[PDB]
């Protein structure tokens, strides 16, 4: 079969359902901090400690 | 849930004052608190309830050392042009904050406020949780109330409060919690 005939590639199944929605919510912590740090240090900034 | 991981023994000699950025868990609650305050910057869902419950969690932070005793946020978040609920919360964190903290300085604030301020139930919750949490504790007193404090209390119970019964009904109030069936121990 290694000359002659063929075959089909699907090659993702990645269904791994904790793990699924473990990257999701990761993604979705990512963006909140992302947004957090913009808005940080664009806008008026007051902090906990002094200058962070 | 994570203002009720209350953990007051960290700082052991000095550590207030950036010095670990302190640490551990701690900066992990900090970061999600920081997140969820930006949020609801940004989002706002429903009166900044979160933003209520995230001043409370930074006081019992503060009420722990690890945020340094500084009201000036929560004097940031007293201010005019916010929701109530917030600025009652902030108002909440501030009492305490004069209760234990000596700040003589912001509870003068907090009485110039208590004169000047258009929203009466600011007035109505500053008094009674002022009175429900006190500095200044009758036959306690190391902050001095017999100065002058007496003096502007006595005005406030007289002058400016012919606005409504009930803010002087809490000054009544004031007077009864601090030295109340008594001359102050002034003359």
């Amino acid at each position: 079969x290694x000359x002659x005939x063929x075959x089909x590639x699907x090659x993702x199944x990645x269904x791994x359902y904790q793990v699924l929605r473990e990257k999701a919510a990761s993604q979705r912590r990512d963006v909140e901090r992302a947004l957090t740090r913009f808005m940080a240090k664009t806008g008026e900034t007051q902090s906990l400690f002094k200058d962070d | 849930a994570l203002a009720n991981s209350v953990t007051p023994a960290v700082s052991v000699n000095n550590e207030v004052r950036t010095l670990d950025n302190l640490n551990p868990d701690v900066r992990l609650i900090l970061e999600e608190i920081t997140r969820f305050l930006n949020m609801e910057k940004l989002l706002p869902s429903y009166r900044h309830t979160i933003t209520v419950s995230c001043l409370r969690a930074i006081r019992v932070l503060q009420k722990n050392g690890h945020v340094p005793s500084d009201p000036a946020l929560f004097k940031s978040y007293a201010e005019y042009g916010h929701f109530v609920d917030i600025r009652i919360a902030a108002l909440e964190a501030v009492v305490d904050y004069t209760k234990v903290d000596r700040s003589y300085e912001e509870l003068q604030w907090l009485l110039n406020m208590i004169q000047n301020d258009p929203v009466p139930y600011v007035r109505h919750k500053i008094l009674n949780m002022l009175t429900k949490n006190p500095p200044f504790t009758k036959n306690m007193e190391s902050p001095l109330c017999n100065e002058a404090l007496v003096d502007q209390l006595w005005k406030l119970m007289n002058s400016g409060t012919s606005h409504d019964w009930r803010l002087r009904c809490g000054a009544v109030d004031l007077y009864f919690t601090l030295f109340g069936l008594s001359r102050p121990s002034c003359l």
